[PDB]
């Protein structure tokens, strides 16, 4: 009942980072403190890693196991967006704002950062555990994918949105909003596929799947807290970002057909502001 | 944000449900009082100002020296006696940002509107103080507007050429192509638009010196011309503009059109060159009957007959070319070609369409030559003779290249003053002076044709503005009736002035004896048909003015037979792009594109309502895109029957109109006598 | 040396089925004979069936085994074009020209057809034989992929190009030309990835891989000749189609860095109408 | 596959671990017997063949009319008496595919090697039968090879010019730029390569008629010239090739160099125009000291001093330009510019490098002018004077352009026949005849300079071939000793022949009296130094040949002072690429690129071993990429000390070499007196 409308929405949202000129951010970037620039680079690098694996591994593997040519076409399109559009856009931003050495250093930093490695290990592990014709392993990977789309990106998205909302780094911010617009529909779509599998189960099996989903969310959440503190303490925003990731965790659960898990909190209003030819006939020659 | 911009932007702020049109008078008043009066260089008296301007290489001293300073002072006082006030912000803004003389650092205003008008009048009068005062009254009343080149450059030492329209014939040889490139660069350097006829160049795949498949066709020459026009960009402020015209029966016609396709390869794309197509009646006949047509290789025709393909009558020579084995031709679909033309005009607005038989069935100088192509604005239609540029140390055979200096009557102001005759005659005299004072040092054919033909172009503007400010729909029969009567009177008085000038100077234009003016064939319709208004409402607009009758036209015909005609061409209706703002008039004889014109200058946006726009006449200011293009064609054809040259005719198309609608509009224009079609503008 | 350049060319060639209006083809379709309509339907179904294998298996399997983030992104983009753009385009052409029952029957026929099946299963067999971390098996699959993209499609493309060059079925012919333009670049790109593997091999292993490629080409070519006669004899075109197959076989070989196998032939003109910085050290100036 | 091609491909098939070199003789014999004899038209006698060729518009009848048919028959018998046999398949293939006259359909062969040689000799002799026989003996012995234009076109009615290298000075004006474009197109239409000097054009951002920032710089003219050369691409048979030269101190140097960057935008990128840089010793001195350098705006210098920047001595005027406030200049990093040149040459092989002070420290005609730029092959170094092309109807100030007709001595054949003097004098006579019979009627400066300076280029080829076939390493001191002696002898005999021609005709070249030949300063090193071989092995190579001594050079100096010189320039070693196969020789004086050349002709691959290649001389046929470029520079400098013009010097680089190695090679060449560097070829 939904794939065709998602197909149409995905293809009509098609974009390339080159459509957005980035030289306009040069001055507002120059004006940020060293702490702010550091957090910003690292945040986008963490996002780049997530999209790299979502494009290389997550979306293609889910596409392989989901039945139906139209469902596969949507998932293939989403995969392309992840690595050919989203992951690449971050390099466009980096190449504009930062010198090569700072770019090299931040990519080295992703490799050695323990929270980023842990979250990649956990998510990619679940993708690679999918067994052919085994719907339960597929469900588990789809939960992981929804958590990546609708929860994990948001510790990263906070900062570009926070600046956009203050009228700073607005070209980079425009790119990020386009990425976010895509991930929102990706999270909903994968969520609907996960619910299909969940709804086939006995009540006993469903109870176990909810346990899996909640245990996984909590494990990812605890790691994301440490990641958030590590990045945002130097810019004074860790508590604010934490509220934002809890907000988005609830959206991820809802995409999976589950009740919200965290209590509602006031999000920084700045971040909220950050959001023809026809032939000639014979009679045409007479008047 | 300046105060005048704030006042002007209040136009769109609707109060009581209606636009605040009165904010434009306030906007212009504030603009003046806060910018122009402040930034105007102060001189104690006219003598000191003139001495400063001449000394600092601003004003040429040649034309000023012809008058005693008392005469210059009297002319300047005449200009200021009117107390002329710009009625809207846009007019004054345009004048003081484009035409007003500014210091070399472009920080101060040396010329007011009155000073510019007085300088232009002194330049025109050529020593005649009373003539200069008449010119001052004509321009300050805004009955006549000299073209942007003449108006801006007249009397200026740094001034460029007062003529801006140039047509060049290119002969089929490397020497001629190199000379054409050189002349195009030379004329663009002067700031004038250059139009070239490429129909004589042999098609791609023709032999050079009994070597087959050697010629690159008209597209290689077009690439050369595009690069030349790009290089001669006139400081870059106004990019070099050139137009290439090709006959539809040329072999390279399809490649000629493919240069304007967006999908075209970059090695074939011609970015800076406008393209026009010359369509004889034979092509329209072939498309109407759906018959298969042929495009000919020009050099085979030239070898077989010793004359160029575009120098022959295609309506008489097409069958002979098809039946002649020595003539090389390839088959085409005329209807497919028409559809391709419509598609290209929809995508890019190109090419310009010239209906050769419509032009030449009323051409008065067919004996000199037929009109083979048009200019960059598509309204210049004159006989041209190709030049023979030979090798170095060999004498060149200089032909005739077309050029005309432009002027526009303000229809609203000419009708309000009831001065059609006097305004037309003064404009003809000023155009003749500009033509006589022009000498192009690197365009031998242009200079020779200027000396021999004495061609001038007297256009008109504010037709739609005048009609709307008088309760007349542009598409209505009454509008066409007024246009017929007014342009008949304009033609009558321009012919009378040309004959009077020929009588006073004792000379006619070269080869006048073979023209239709000399034989009287020109005046057949005027001596046989009455062009007085057929509607009482229109006839009342001409009250107080004498409308020539058949007897008056008979007298004028006899007078011309006695004394001849000084100008081979007199009337052409050019677009009149930016000078219409200064005159507070609608552009040319076209209907207005928008009721209120929103434009962004600098970082502040400005609103320009159509002149005289108000609630009462809001409905009469119908936009062109909302108009029936058939009625626009009817109006232009009505005007065109009294214009000896062409009329820049832009087609205003809605996005929902198919290529068939554009093809039908072109076919109706050809059926109605339309000579050229300028642009396909889509909303 | 080449992936970013191909990325650029691929993304700038992006298009969607909806851009070409198909209904005006019915004005020439109605004037074709039964044999012409039959051949066209069968050719179209052949292309559709082969392209589906490439979208579901060929491109995604190669993307899976190739190392490099940028290569995976380009390959993902190509897989997207197969599934989201090409497959929808073929379906659109079919739905325009034939009623539902006729489409189902043509696909039933072509699905059972011996020559179509032989080539489809030969290609799919090589994709299924790729082994993790074995570059030889990957190379063999890449050869199969290049043969599909740059060679096997062309016995089919011939007919739409033949009509397109005559002014018939212009809307569907425009679509086919866009598809073909994508397959051309796909073939060139996968060819460069195969040459990279080939160049890492010993001389004996190279000779062995060359023998593999030529042997595979021979098997496919002999089946193409039979496929060609089966479809095109009824419309009298087989001789010219055979020239077009050999010409495209040579292009496929050149994509794999190999010499042409077949002598140069002219093609049907109607189908043609359709178609190390180092700095100076202050001593380099003294001798 | 042809049988001869199969025989040739057997060359690479190793037998006993050795190449089957004898298979090429079988390949050539099979090629002849199976294709050439079959496709050679049959004529009963020479009289019938000559009549058929003249009547059918194949030969020019005028030059053949100077001989009685008995003399023509004697000349043809002399050519045929040799029974010349091509030693390899590639020689005969190249001759019969490029130079052998073929029927208008290119189906049959009308000329053999003997026929072409006889026609060329009769054209050279200009009515002298004994001289024609001498020319026939020279060419059939392959001691002298006329340049490809002369060899191909001599005696043919439908022929291009026999001179194919032209150098054009461009003055800083629109008229001059347009004339330069026209002349370039006219000369490329003739098949000759055109080199243009753009150093007198003002840089980007200069004022045009007291309006600042109006100039597009040399890059806009470069785009114009590139399109002009692309258009006049020799009827498609050979794409138009042109070269642009800019002094390194020109402000547009960085933009000029950026036109050859691969990443360059298509708008700025020039595709078919070769670029060379003229580097004065001042730039090298600045880069050596790492001092900040300045690039100047040429028009500011012209206004301040009244002369062009490239017309002045940079080594003296650089400090004055830097200290002059009225001269505009831009700070640059000379070492960064050098490294940019090295990287651009590594990536694309451009630009050509002309060391201006190396050229002019030995230039014999500095009184006429300094050498400012080179040709499209970088071996032409002559004084030029810029022309002043004015407006139409004004008189043009025609200057001096550069053009020389080329011929190559076959070093191996000349040394084997011990005929340096006779071969050099006959080649000088033939080149003088070619220059005298040349008249370009669309390049006034070129025609005037050809008539006034009488410049010829006598080159040499087969240096590496001759050395390898004699067991001498190209990089050895013995090879340099032989080159020194041989080219000293060549220069001596060319000077003697020029003096003899001046005495016979009683006329020297224009402004000879001011040349170093007239004052005797040219002969200083020859009268003070000895150039006889210092190695007994090399001295033996010259046995039977008189090596001019210091006394001989003193006598020649006295003879020149008494009679003068006919040629302003005599010797230039052009690349000589295509005709090297026919001569069976190594190209120019450069070392061989590859021992066996693999070529593709159609679908058949042909194998060409280096002429004379064998097992016993394999080691001496060392490839250029494996040689030390310093030793190649030493060889070229040894040769260049006896050449009045330049030597086309290609650098052969390995891919491992950095830009620093290329810069070091360039700096060593500048140190060693190299004048120009042609190409940076990487393996
Ligand atoms: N709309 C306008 N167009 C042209 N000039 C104007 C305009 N408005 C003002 N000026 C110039 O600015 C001067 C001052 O304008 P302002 O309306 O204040 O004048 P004033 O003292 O009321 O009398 P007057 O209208 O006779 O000048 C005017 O004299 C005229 O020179
Ligand atoms: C020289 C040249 C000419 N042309 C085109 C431009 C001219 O319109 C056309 C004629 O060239 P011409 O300059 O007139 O050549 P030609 O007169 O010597 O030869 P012919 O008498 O046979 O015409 O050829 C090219 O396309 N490329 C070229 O290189
Ligand atoms: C006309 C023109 C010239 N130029 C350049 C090319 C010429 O080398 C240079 C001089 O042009 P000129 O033809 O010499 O112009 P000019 O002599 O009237 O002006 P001036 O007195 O300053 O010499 O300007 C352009 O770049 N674009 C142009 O449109
Ligand atoms: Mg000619
Ligand atoms: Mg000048
Ligand atoms: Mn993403
Ligand atoms: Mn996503
Ligand atoms: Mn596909
Ligand atoms: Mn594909």
């Amino acid at each position: 009942d939904f794939t065709q409308m998602f197909y149409n929405q995905n293809v009509k949202q098609f974009w390339l980072p080159e459509e957005i000129a980035l030289n306009g951010d040069l001055l507002t970037w120059k004006y940020l403190g060293k702490n702010e620039q550091d957090t910003y680079m690292k945040v986008l690098a963490g996002l780049t890693l997530l999209d790299t694996e979502q494009g290389n591994t997550g979306m293609p593997i889910v596409a392989e196991h989901v039945d139906g040519h139209q469902r596969k076409a949507v998932l293939n399109f989403m995969a392309m967006m992840e690595n050919a559009v989203h992951a690449k856009s971050y390099s466009n931003i980096f190449m504009t704002l930062a010198p090569t050495e700072t770019i090299n250093e931040v990519f080295e930093w992703v490799k050695q950062n323990k929270y980023l490695q842990k979250k990649a290990q956990m998510i990619v592990g679940l993708y690679k555990a999918i067994q052919k014709d085994d719907e339960i392993s597929l469900f588990k990977a789809m939960v992981a994918s929804v958590y990546l789309e609708s929860f994990l990106f948001y510790s990263g998205f906070y900062y570009p949105l926070y600046f956009y909302g203050q009228g700073k780094l607005m070209q980079s911010g425009e790119i990020i909003n386009l990425i976010l617009r895509d991930e929102a529909i990706h999270g909903v779509y994968v969520g609907l596929l996960a619910q299909e599998i969940y709804n086939k189960q006995t009540e006993e099996k469903k109870a176990e799947l909810r346990e899996f989903a909640i245990d996984l969310l909590n494990q990812l959440y605890e790691n994301e807290l440490e990641y958030t503190e590590d990045l945002y303490d130097q810019v004074g925003l860790s508590h604010d970002v934490k509220k934002f990731i809890r907000y988005n965790a609830n959206k991820a659960l809802m995409n999976l057909g589950f009740d919200p898990y965290f209590e509602e909190e006031d999000i920084n209003p700045i971040v909220l502001n950050g959001l023809t030819v026809e032939p000639l006939k014979d009679d045409d020659f007479y008047f | 944000v300046p105060k005048w911009i704030q006042l002007n932007n209040e136009i769109m702020i609707q109060k009581d449900g209606k636009f605040q049109f009165d904010k434009d008078k306030e906007a212009v008043h504030s603009y003046f009082v806060d910018y122009i009066n402040q930034n105007t260089v102060f001189f104690h008296n006219l003598k000191e100002k003139l001495d400063y301007l001449v000394e600092n290489q601003y004003y040429e001293e040649e034309f000023l020296s012809l008058y005693s300073f008392e005469d210059i002072k009297e002319v300047f006082k005449t200009a200021y006696a009117k107390k002329f006030r710009f009625p809207s912000f846009m007019s004054a803004f345009k004048f003081y940002n484009d035409y007003a003389l500014k210091t070399n650092d472009k920080k101060k205003i040396l010329e007011r509107y009155e000073d510019r008008i007085s300088i232009v009048a002194l330049f025109f009068a050529n020593g005649d103080t009373e003539k200069a005062k008449e010119y001052v009254n004509l321009m300050i009343n805004q009955e006549y507007q000299p073209s942007t080149p003449t108006f801006l450059n007249a009397g200026r030492k740094r001034r460029g050429e007062l003529v801006s329209c140039f047509l060049l014939e290119v002969n089929d040889s490397l020497n001629d192509i190199s000379r054409a490139i050189d002349i195009s660069m030379q004329l663009s350097k002067l700031g004038g638009g250059v139009s070239l006829n490429l129909s004589k160049l042999r098609a791609k795949g023709e032999a050079i010196k009994d070597v087959e498949n050697a010629t690159k066709g008209v597209v290689g020459v077009m690439k050369l011309l595009d690069n030349a026009f790009r290089y001669a960009d006139q400081m870059g402020q106004r990019q070099g503009s050139g137009a290439a015209y090709l006959n539809i029966f040329h072999r390279d016609i399809n490649d000629f059109l493919d240069t304007k396709k967006i999908s075209a390869d970059e090695d074939v794309r011609v970015k800076t060159l406008s393209i026009g197509v010359v369509i004889p009646d034979k092509f329209v006949e072939l498309a109407r009957e759906d018959k298969a047509a042929y495009v000919f290789y020009p050099h085979t025709i030239y070898k077989e007959y010793g004359q160029h393909m575009d120098e022959m009558d295609m309506n008489e020579m097409y069958d002979k070319f098809v039946d002649n084995p020595r003539v090389k031709k390839e088959k085409i679909n005329p209807r497919k070609l028409l559809e391709k033309l419509a598609m290209l005009r929809s995508e890019s607005g190109y090419p310009y369409i010239m209906f050769q038989d419509n032009v030449n069935k009323v051409h008065a100088n067919n004996h000199i030559s037929k009109v083979k192509f048009s200019n960059l604005c598509s309204e210049v239609l004159q006989a041209s003779q190709v030049s023979s540029y030979t090798d170095y140390d060999e004498e060149d055979e200089i032909g005739l290249d077309i050029s005309c200096n432009l002027g526009s009557l303000n229809i609203l102001n000419v009708m309000e003053h009831k001065s059609i005759e006097k305004t037309v005659k003064l404009a003809t005299d000023s155009l003749t002076h500009v033509s006589e004072t022009t000498d192009i040092r690197n365009a031998p054919a242009v200079r020779r044709a200027n000396k021999a033909m004495k061609s001038i172009g007297l256009g008109a503007m504010n037709l739609h503005g005048y009609l709307a400010q008088n309760g007349i729909a542009y598409e209505s029969p009454e509008a066409r009736d007024f246009a017929n009567t007014f342009f008949m009177m304009v033609n009558f008085y321009s012919i009378q002035r040309s004959a009077e000038i020929a009588k006073e100077k004792g000379e006619t234009f070269d080869q006048y004896e073979g023209s239709t003016y000399a034989t009287g064939e020109y005046f057949d319709k005027y001596v046989s048909t009455d062009f007085s208004p057929k509607y009482e409402k229109i006839a009342n607009l001409f009250e107080g003015m004498h409308i020539p009758t058949t007897e008056d036209w008979k007298k004028l015909k006899a007078f011309v037979a006695e004394h001849g005609m000084y100008h081979s061409y007199r009337l052409c209706i050019a677009p009149t792009g930016s000078i219409s703002y200064v005159q507070s008039s609608t552009a040319s004889v076209m209907p207005i594109m928008e009721r209120i014109e929103e434009r962004t200058y600098g970082n502040s946006k400005t609103y320009y309502p159509m002149p005289g726009l108000a609630s009462n006449n809001w409905f009469f200011y119908k936009e062109a895109y909302d108009m029936d293009m058939f009625k626009v064609v009817d109006m232009i054809a009505t005007i065109q029957q009294h214009i000896d040259q062409g009329i820049s005719f832009t087609l205003f198309l809605k996005d929902t109109m198919t290529t068939r609608d554009l093809n039908r509009i072109d076919l109706y224009a050809h059926h109605r006598g339309i000579k050229t079609i300028y642009y396909a503008r889509t909303k």
